[PDB]
DNA sequence: GGGAGTAATCCCCTTGGCGGTTAAAACGCGGGGGACAGCGCGTACGTGCGTTTAAGCGGTGCTAGAGCTGTCTACGACCAATTGAGCGGCCTCGGCACCGGGATTCTCCA
DNA sequence: TGGAGAATCCCGGTGCCGAGGCCGCTCAATTGGTCGTAGACAGCTCTAGCACCGCTTAAACGCACGTACGCGCTGTCCCCCGCGTTTTAACCGCCAAGGGGATTACTCCC
């Protein structure tokens, strides 16, 4: 439960400073947590069904790179 | 004249199965034909990719099920999977 | 003399060309343009009419989508007019221009 | 006798099986795979023709025009997700004027 | 790496437990997931920075996030 | 050049279809430029595929392939 | 004695041209509302410091499950007969585009 | 603010062309049988994924505080829209030469 708080405020700040962002508003964090959740939902579904095709119970790295090649 | 293969009579039959009192034009006929061809090509290519990834030489109904679950979104995917498995069960259980 | 306030004709024209479906760019200038572009790559090439119509449909769809993105970028900067910098922003977010 | 009637479908199954062998998608092809694919294609055809028919009734017309297909695919969420990168000839655009553009007097 | 590894793996197991129970993962898979997520957020923040500089401002806002996602093509 | 045949009211109608109220005077040159770039790319792909297919005339099915390769598929021309 | 080179052609479509003419792009000008610059302010964001906490490294223990090999059996490739669905040519009549008159409905401003 | 007025929907009549049934051919889907091998299933091995514990210490949390700039207001001026009038080329309809792959006859050779 509620493990989206692990993506913390200084980590978000470093991710913004890597892209060149100077100043951060206070409502940025709750939106970037949402877009990270949406992106992870869209990749982990394809990874789960790629694992389910092979009759396996472990998500391998090949399933992850296939799921990422699905999105591009 | 040469022979051209289409899905026109079948989509006309489905259209009369769904809405009995509606017609269709030639441009809309071409659009629906292209739609069926594009969706068929996409699902066939994705099933070929799933066949190549697991080191198999045969495309079966499981590969089409996985390609449908990958390519279609939402409740439409679940309904299409249900209709396909009903059709496969009816074909196999038939005399 | 009757004179409309400046903007009513704009919404009237927006509604009129959002209801319709007829192609906006004329046929023969686009045919001249596609011949003039295509003679540069290879010479003595000919055209079917359906290829020209497909190219017209593609051009209409691409420019309508580009103008919608330009409009959203213009409204974002607290403006109503569209400017070329909005067009450059719209193509840079899409990733078409490096 | 025919396999489409055995499957209880309207789309052909032998034509789909021949198009699967011709495309060189795999060395072997199964038995229920064209049955499954024909059922999926028939079902997608069923919702797109349903929504086109409702749009054609709402527009007070008796025939489906490309404008009705455009309006059918651009108001359903899942079909617009599926056909996001596809353009329809003689289709037009949805009526959408943004809120700030209205003459707020 | 910028995001810590252990909260990210708790997040990916939490978001994957709703799709199939009793699932296991490889370490290369979650490393690839973390790398892809970091690249996605870096590119997103670059595009929202260009959106913010277009609006004659230096502080980014959530409206820049929705502008970047909408012009990008996402929902 | 025949790029001037893509005239001012045509670009105006294209913008009014997109929901644009007011238009600056320098939109038109950039619109002509991006249209020329798009057409050049599509015709280059079409000429490539009709040259590899060994006919002297390019058809609608070839440009359907050309728009299919760029992820911009078009319905309604035999595709 | 049957396969093969050469030519005319019946179409099939493409490109070029020629006259009219008519919608439609093009030019011009008033003016109004919107883009743009400047300023005031007050609040929300960056920085600093104490402090708490949980990530990271190491170390061990255990076992589910990936991964590979053997055997065979059902299932798909493939070939000959054949025959009914599905193609193409033809004909028709109703749905829809269009013209025209009229009532209705936004818009401006005194 | 309500009348003028211009745009817009609505209804009726006309007509014209393509949507859709019908007939006939034909050729690819269906039946039946044979044969070779792809993977279904069991079983064995042993890797790596997970659970748990403890120590250390950099990272994060929370609060104080200055001040930078986001946003609202005001002023200016300029440039694009609305409309009227002038020029112009798209379009339609017809005509003709001609590239081009299949359709015939005409003639020749091992």
């Amino acid at each position: 439960r509620d493990n989206i708080q692990g993506i913390t405020k200084p980590a978000i700040r470093r991710l913004a400073r890597r892209g060149g962002v100077k100043r951060i508003s206070g409502l940025i964090y709750e939106e970037t947590r949402g877009v990270l959740k949406v992106f992870l939902e869209n990749v982990i579904r394809d990874a789960v069904t790629y694992t389910e095709h092979a009759k396996r119970k472990t998500v391998t790295a090949m399933d992850v790179v296939y799921a990422l090649k699905r999105q591009g | 004249k040469t022979r051209k293969e289409s899905y026109a009579i079948y989509v006309y039959k489905v259209l009369k199965q769904v809405h009995p009192d509606t017609g269709i034009s030639s441009k809309a006929m071409s659009i629906m034909n292209s739609f069926v061809n594009d969706v068929f090509e996409r699902i066939a290519g994705e099933a070929s990719r799933l066949a190549h990834y697991n080191k198999r030489s045969t495309i079966t109904s499981r590969e089409i099920q996985t390609a449908v679950r990958l390519l279609l979104p939402g409740e439409l995917a679940k309904h299409a999977v249900s209709e396909g498995t009903k059709a496969v069960t009816k074909y196999t259980s038939a005399k | 003399p009757h004179r409309y306030r400046p903007g009513t004709v704009a919404l009237r024209e927006i509604r009129r060309y959002q209801k319709s479906t007829e192609l906006l760019i004329r046929k023969l200038p686009f045919q001249r343009l596609v011949r003039e572009i295509a003679q540069d790559f290879k010479t003595d090439l000919r055209f079917q009419s359906s290829a020209v119509m497909a190219l017209q449909e593609a051009s209409e769809a691409y420019l309508v989508a580009l103008f919608e993105d330009t409009n959203l970028a213009a409204i974002h900067a607290k403006r109503v007019t569209i400017m070329p910098k909005d067009i450059q922003l719209a193509r840079r977010i899409r990733g078409e221009r490096a | 006798k025919t396999r489409s009637s055995r499957a209880g479908l309207q789309f052909p199954v032998g034509r789909v099986h021949r198009l699967l062998r011709k495309g060189n998608y795999a060395e072997r092809v199964g038995a229920g795979a064209p049955v499954y694919l024909a059922a999926v294609l028939e079902y997608l055809t069923a919702e797109i023709l349903e929504l086109a028919g409702n749009a054609a009734r709402d527009n007070k017309k008796t025939r489906i025009i490309p404008r009705h297909l455009q309006l059918a695919v651009r108001n359903d969420e899942e079909l617009n997700k599926l056909l996001g990168r596809v353009t329809i000839a003689q289709g037009g655009v949805l009526p959408n004027i943004q809120s700030v553009l209205l003459p707020k007097k | 790496l910028l995001i810590r590894k252990l909260p990210f793996q708790r997040l990916v197991r939490e978001i994957a437990q709703d799709f199939k129970t009793d699932l296991r993962f490889q370490s290369s898979a979650v490393m690839a997931l973390q790398e892809a997520s970091e690249a996605y957020l870096v590119a997103l923040f670059e595009d929202t920075n260009l959106a913010a500089i277009h609006a004659k401002r230096v502080t980014i806002m959530p409206k820049d996030i929705q502008l970047a996602r909408r012009i990008r093509g996402e929902r």
